[PDB]
């Protein structure tokens, strides 16, 4: 098991999903199709911002 | 593949992939029926020469 992190804005959280197509889910972090695992995603507002 | 996204693509392709898979398979096993009916032609074309 190895867990990957990082912060996005909102408008991209759907785009961690494989399939999507962006400019931060082709240019910045691809899942592969048949991607195993899966991802936690929250709104980090009060120490990120 | 080039209108959809991949994450059901492969469900999407499945339903195609069987329908003709199974039509193969109609094919060949109506194929079969028809050599029995030309098989049993010939035994008898064979005893009446």
């Amino acid at each position: 098991v190895y867990a990957d992190s990082f912060v996005i804005r909102g408008d991209e959280v759907r785009q961690i999903a494989p399939g999507q197509t962006g400019n931060i889910a082709d240019y910045n972090y691809k899942l592969p199709d048949d991607f195993t695992g899966c991802v936690i995603a929250w709104n980090s507002n009060k120490l990120d911002s | 593949f080039s209108r959809l996204d991949k994450v059901e693509a492969e469900v999407q392709i499945d339903r195609l992939i069987t329908g003709r898979l199974q039509s193969l398979q109609t094919y060949v096993t109506q194929q079969l029926i028809r050599a029995a009916e030309i098989r049993a032609s010939a035994n008898l074309a064979a005893t009446k020469m």
